[PDB]
This record gives C-alpha cells, structure tokens and sequence, in this order.
C-alpha cells in the first residue's frame, strides 16, 4: 500500500536552513505529483509547493518562492524541500503528499503523510517546570501549570493513563520570552481528596525530560 | 498568491442536517477544484476532486456542485462521523486552500463551572508568580475572562486557551493564565477571574487572598 | 529608412520565428484548453515575387514541447505535445 | 524538450519580426503589385494566456521602406511607403 | 539578364509597306516594354513605352501592342525617314535590349561593279602585301568574295567590310582585303578575286599579276 | 533644352580602371532616372547601369556587376561610371540617358547624350600609314576607274577621310576599319571616277587621325 513518511523536522533559529525529507512506498515518484502542504497550529491548511520530476517542473506559493527548494531523487524514492531563510512564520506541521492518476488534477491530494512539526524561534531546547494546581476550600478542580518548556509538543496524562474522565488538557501558549506554557485539568469527586493521589505525568520528547507531579490539598 | 474565501468560518448543526459549505475562488470560469475533510491530530483526506466527483470510498451522503468561481459542498444526512474542518482548494496555478469551515456539534446552553489557582510555594521561589482560572464544560464558545486585582482589571498579561468540542458531552473548555512578576504578586492582596457567558443570569467571580 | 536591397533580402522565403496557436496545429484536441495556448515554431514565411513561385518548406523536424493541458471543470496536468517545424524553404513552381 | 517555463516565456505577447503582405497593408492600392510583395515588420505576435485579455499595441511607431511598385502592363519604379509598428505590446481586456 | 529575341533581324521594306517587328521576352505577364529607334552614328530615339503609348512627337503611323511575353511593333506606312534600326527593351529589372531589327529599303536587284588592287611598292618596302577588293555598289546585301592564289582557294587570311545602305541608290559596297607577308607574296603570280552574287549569271573574276 | 554631355573616354589597358562622367544640364539629376547604355562596333545596344540618386537606388546588367560602379555629385548635377577590371569585350561607345517622368517607367530612356568611346586593348595610340590604291591602266575607255586610299595599322578608332578636300563626295565609300590580329585597325577608302579623267584630274584622300595627331594627304595617281 502507498505510504509517505516525512522526516527531517526540528529546531532551526531565524535565517537558518533545514531540508524535509518524504520517503514513498507503494508508488513510483519519478511518474507522480508529489506536494508539501503545510499547517500552524490553530490554523488552515496551506499549499506550498509540487513537483512532477519526470518533467522537471517545480511550482510554488507566493509566501516561500526564492527561499524553499522542492526536489527529488529517483533512487531513493524521496522528495525533499529545502527551507533556507526561515522566518519564525513558518511555524508548522509539513505534510507531503500526492496525487495519483485516479484524478487527472495534478492537485487533487490523494495519499499523505503523517506531518512533521518544524518550530523557527531563537530560543533553545529547555524542559518544562511543573507545578501543581491545587483545589481549594462535592465537585473539584485539579490541574499541572507546565511551564517555560520549548519546542512542541507535550504529552500529559493522569495517574499513569488510568483517569481520564474529566480530564482537559489544554493547547499549549506562546508567552513571548519565546517559550511554550500549558495546563492540564481534571475534575473528581471532592470527597477522594485525602486519599486518592493525582499524579500528572508531563513528557517533553525533545529535551529528554519526564516529570511526574503529585497534586495535593 | 490566489485567494479562497469560505462562508461560513464555522457552524452548528445536529445529526441528520442538511448542510452547504460555499467557497470563492479568484480564478477562471474553467478552473475546478477540490474538497477535503481534517479532523484534529489527523492528516485530511480527500473527498471529492473535480467539482462534483465522488473519491473512492466516500460516502455517498456527500456530493458536490458550482463551476468556475463559486463552489458548493453538501453532505444530506450529517452523521457523528462528519463533524471536522473542511477545505476547498482551486485545481490551478497557484492551488491555493480556502481557509477551513468548522463543523462543530450543537448542544443546548451549558453553565461554565469555575475555578481560581494560585501559584504553588515552589513557583514563586523562581521570581514568575502564574495564576490560573479554569471554565469547565460550557456551551457555546463564546466566553469572556476578566482578571481583576483590588477592583483594577488588567490587559497585556494573560493568555488564554481553548480545547476542542468534547467527545461526551459536546462542550468546550478554556484555560486563562495571568501572568506576574514575584514582587508586583507581594503588592496586592485580593485576585479574582471574572467570567461572562450566555448560561448565566450574570458574571459569577472566583477569587482567593494571599 | 530602409534602402531597398535590405527589404528584399529580409522579407524573401525563409523559416522564421511564428507564434501558432495550439487549436490550430491540433483541430480536433477539443477536450482542453492550452497553456500557454500559443508556441514558438519555426515556419517558411515571406514572398517570392514572382507570379510562378510560392514560400514552401523542403526540410521539416519535430520539436516536443512541455504544455499545462487544462481539462475544464476537472483539473489541469503538465504534459508533452508536438508540432511540426520547418528547418529549410525555398520558393518553388506551383 | 522544451521545458515550461521556457516555452511560455517566449510565446507571451510580444513584438515580433512579422511578415506582412503590403496589399494587405493598403488595400487601396489597387494599380500597383509590390516587390517584394511583403515586408518585415515589428508586429504585436504572441498570446495572453486568459480569454479576459487580448494582445494588443500600446507604442507605435512608423518606418518607410523603399518599394518597387510595378504596375502592370506599363511600368515600374521605386518609391518610398509608410508601414505602422507595434513597439510595445501588452496584455488587455475589451 | 532577361532574355530577349526580336524578330527578324533584318527586313527589306519599301515605302508604304505595312511593316510588323516582333519582340519576345521572358519576364512576368505584368512587365512590359519600350521601342527605340536608331539611326548610324546617332543615338537612340524612344518611340513607345509601356507597349502601346506613343511619346510625345512620335509620328501616329508608329504603333506597339501586346502584353508580358509577346510584343508588336508596327508601322502602317513606312516612310523614308523610318529606314532604321529598330530594339525592343524590357521594362522590368534588368531593362535588357532585344538584339535589334534592321530595317532596309528595298530595291532592284544590282550586280556589282569588281575592282582587285595590288600592294603599293611603299608597302612592300615594310614587309606585309595587302591585295584589295572592291565590290561596288550592289543589290541585295549578300556577297561572296574568295580569294585565290595561284588558283588556290585562301582562307584565314582575309577581312572584310560593308558600308550601310547608301542614302541615294540603296545599294551596299564591300571591300575585303587579303594580307600576306611580302615573302609569300613573292612566291605567287597570279591574285584573283571571284565573286558571286545574285545580279550575276555567273561568278565574275577580277585579276591581276605582279 | 535638356542635355547629357558624356565625357572622360578614351584608352585603357586590360584590367585597368576608367571612370565615365554625364555632365546634365536642363534638369535635376537627383530626383530622376539617369542610365549608362553602350555599342560595341556594329553592334546592338546593350543597358548597363541606372542610378535614382534621390532613393541611394542602383542596378546594373549582370554582365557588369562588380566590376562597374554608377554613381552621382548631386552638387555637380553629374553622374559617373566607374568601371573596373575592363576587358577587351567592353570595347564600345558608352551613352549616357535619362528616363523623364513622362513614363512611369524608369527605363523609357527619353533624352540621350552624344556618345564616347571607350577602347580597351594593350595596344599603344599610333598614326596610320596610307597607301595608294591605284586606278589599274586596264581602266574601260567607256569609263569608270576605281581608285582609293588604304589607311593602315592605326589605333584607336576614329580616323576621318574626305577627297580632295570635301570637293569629291559623289562616288566615295570609305569602309568601316576591321581589327587586325596586330591589335591596330585598317581601312580603305574608295571613289569611282571617269577613266577619260585619269591623268587629268588630281586625287587625294585627306585622312586625319586625332587621338594620335596625324595628317597625310595621299596623292593616289596611276
């Protein structure tokens, strides 16, 4: 079956560089259109870029001519996009994918990938600090404060995965000292308060970093 | 670039509806396009190409219509299933998307229960002093937060965010977050959130004292 | 002002740089529509002055060209296309 | 093969070396045949690529050329003629 | 060059005659013509242009038809002043002449008057001997001299000349002169000059011995 | 009236150069149809050249082109041939003319110059020696002696013959000259008398020769 899976994406600080790769199976990319499609977080869907490699046309948006590069190599079955010059702008999850001759639209996206965050900010790999949110004073409040973390994403998840119910985490917050800031809630019966413990597990891939807090009265 | 308009930015419709999503297109009167369906953490897929051409496993529910410069998608018999974003896209040079319209599911009006957080101990050892008010499981999205400090509301320090419509019960949630410094924190005594929304008779304060 | 040898020698029987329409060169391609709809040929233009003669290819090439054809309310593809140039004219009797 | 880009970026509308039939040209000239019949002129040539648009001349200039103008069964002599040119062409609606 | 032919080359006319001289020429059906007149030792005199037009002063018995490869021209009653040389002469480039028509007055038949010459003493004195001939005043044109040595029959070594036309009797002369060095000269007895011509029954023989 | 006056003929050798002049006066050479036209001895007229000065125009017959040049001083109203590389075929009276706006046509040649010769041929300007044709003693008593002049090895063409001083013309042809293998050109002059007159009645033949200023009166007797 056709698969596309991208890779290459990470951190980059402005006017830097960063090349996405997408390997596909299934399917011969010399003969294909292939396309990168992008997306901010909280935002719609952009066209970025196309390539038909067995006629060595290239297109692309307005918004990365003169900077992005779509290319290919036949061997490999990949695509690539070079991104030089990146502006912070250009925060986003990146999908390739491609159209198949069932549509004769060379646009009409098909197959894709699973996308692969790329995050431009100056600043530096660091883990969150955890801090509890405590209830107060039959229905309560709970919650974790993850803060001062960088880049995207973050996972949490409550007593090892074993509550969910009423359970809210929540997107995440850009705080303009340029890292991310977030917070998970969960509501319970007030009465377990004093004998059923609340640990939120907060994991931060990028900088290696688990942390489990307990959340007490 | 070429620009795609999509009315409407967002709705609410119950299962079983009948809906129409337009779409503008600044392109020829021969230049078609395509529909696409994204649901959250997802990649989208393909719904129909060509104007009006059902992609291959596509429920039939869905069709669509329109030529050249407005374009109509319309799903007959809206199920649980349908309730994501959907995008158009024009078929030419550039192919540009629309800017999504929003499906979400319709619920009657839902009172936000509220909560005020104060930083831990641990926190203000740092110098930052984060405060945090919670609205949870209201109905619709729209919710006004309002942090007074001694009867003096702020602006340009807090944020805020919202979770998606819930799986169960079909309401949303946000999360504001007043940020500080440690001694402007040990300046003031009585905080408080302040929150307005069309299920209650009038805005209800959570506060505490340090 | 152009003296009268330049005229003669620059207008007489030889292939020059057309722009030929695609519906032209292609009557019955109906499904689409060209872009560009128009492409450079080398063809036998001019005059011969003389009531006997006319401007006629005698060697003739291929040249295969990368056209967007545009299906109109279905989408539109990158694709090859041929068309006929003309290499060599003379003037030659009727 | 010509790529794309490079084929639609020499068919844009544009002046080009255009042979043009002097009759044509004059069509009230009716008592004289011209030699050569035809003449090199810059000419408005290519395609715009849009059915909203034509190609059209926005700079025009004249330029006289030496012709022998026959006329038959009596004579024949040179003489000067006047001939418009398209100078700068771009792309307009109706 | 354009290629021209005129016909005849020569005609023999008498005054009142309706005289017709033709001119083919290869060029386009669209190109014409111009006639000239010429006269010995005088320029050309335009008559017609453009096939048909007379010039100005040019008599109304002068006249020329035809178009593009085929060309007339005619005189309806020729008078004396027409005895002449007449070209044709294309109108397209190159303007090429036609190689000309002459035409002759006719005239009784004249036998020539025959008078041989020898070499001057002075001559001789130098090396080479030149024997004259003289053929005097004589009707038609055509005339064969031969020279002859011993009554060998020469050949190579002579020349000859005809004066136009005479202006009074219409007859022509020749002279032909036979040249030879001073020692062959010496080696031979007998010159003679034999010539036929139409006015004679038979050849007549004029001779002398040194 | 109009007028073409031809000037600057004469000798050239093989593969040298000579340039023709028309001096016109009457009209405007620039705005008009000028032409160079020439005969070779006893033969036809042969088109050579045409300038339309105003246009920067010419033409010529092939069997000149690159060789001869027509060209014209518009400040002189004189147009000129220059000619190069002149062979022995290019022998010939060199006319030139003019096509008026009478005729639309630029080749209906209306007005004419006089004519000038052009010779070329390696041989060198000489005078003619004149003999005596003599009136034979065998002359008819009836009467009517032929006797003459023999003007020969000259070059160039022309020379000039009268008899007794222009006082005998009745009886008189003088040939056209022949072009001997020498290169130098020869001719006869002739009259046709009364024999009873021979003896009594003195004859000369008067025969100058301008290019190379020679006078002879022959004194032709029995």
């Amino acid at each position: 079956e056709v698969q596309l899976v991208e890779s290459g994406g990470g951190l980059v600080q402005p006017g830097g560089s960063l090349r996405l790769s997408c390997a596909a199976s299934g399917f011969d990319i010399y003969d294909d259109d292939i396309h990168w499609v992008r997306q901010a977080p909280g935002k719609g869907l952009e066209w970025v870029a196309y390539i038909a490699p067995s006629y060595g046309y290239t297109d692309y948006a307005d918004s990365v001519k003169g900077r992005f590069t779509i290319s290919a190599d036949t061997s490999k079955n990949t695509a690539y996009l070079q991104m030089n010059s990146l502006r912070a702008e250009d925060t986003a999850v990146y999908y390739c994918s491609r159209s198949s001759d069932a549509s004769y639209s060379y646009s009409a996206m098909d197959y894709w990938g699973q996308g692969t965050l790329v995050t431009v900010s100056s600043a530096s790999t660091k883990g969150p600090s955890v801090f509890p949110l405590a209830p107060s004073s039959g229905t309560a409040a709970l919650g974790c404060l993850v803060k001062d973390y960088f880049p995207e994403p973050v996972t949490v998840s409550w007593n090892s995965g074993a509550l969910t119910s009423g359970v809210h985490t929540f997107p995440a917050v850009l705080q303009s000292s340029g890292l991310y800031s977030l917070s998970s809630v969960v509501t319970v019966p007030s009465s377990s308060l004093g004998t059923q413990t609340y640990i939120c597990n907060v994991n931060h891939k990028p900088s290696n970093t688990k942390v489990d807090k307990k959340v007490e009265p | 670039d070429i620009q795609m308009t999509q009315s409407p930015s967002s709705l609410s419709a119950s299962v079983g509806d009948r809906v129409t999503i337009t779409c503008r297109a600044s392109q020829a009167s021969y230049s078609s396009v395509a529909w696409y369906q994204q649901k959250p953490g997802k990649a989208p897929k393909l719904l129909i190409y060509a104007a009006s051409y059902l992609y291959s496993g596509v429920p039939s529910r869905f069709s669509g219509s329109g030529s050249g410069t407005d374009f109509t998608l319309t799903i007959s018999s809206l199920q649980p299933e349908d309730f994501a974003t959907y995008y158009c896209q024009s078929s030419a040079s550039p192919a540009t998307f629309g800017q999504g319209t929003k499906v979400e599911i319709k619920r009657t009006v839902a009172a936000p229960s509220v909560f005020i957080f104060p930083p831990s101990d641990e926190q203000l050892k740092s110098g930052t002093a984060s405060v945090v008010c919670l609205l949870n499981n209201f109905y619709p999205r729209e919710a006004k937060v309002q942090w007074k400090v001694d009867n003096a509301l702020q602006s340009g320090n807090s944020q805020e965010s919202v979770t998606e419509q819930d799986s169960k019960d079909s309401t949303y949630s946000l999360s504001s977050t007043l940020t500080l410094s440690k001694a402007d924190y040990e300046k003031h005594k009585v905080y408080a959130c302040e929150v307005t929304h069309q299920g209650l008779s009038s805005p209800v304060t959570k506060s505490f004292n340090r | 002002v152009v003296k009268f040898m330049d005229v003669y020698q620059r207008s007489y029987c030889h292939p020059i740089e057309t722009l030929v329409d695609i519906f032209q060169e292609y009557p019955d391609e109906i499904e689409y529509i060209f872009k560009p709809s128009c492409v450079p040929l080398m063809r036998c233009g001019g005059c011969c002055n003389d009531e006997g003669l006319e401007c006629v290819p005698t060697e003739e090439s291929n040249i295969t060209m990368q056209i967007m054809r545009i299906k109109p309310h279905q989408g539109q593809h990158i694709g090859e296309m041929s068309f006929l140039q003309h290499n060599k004219c003379e003037c030659r009797p009727k």
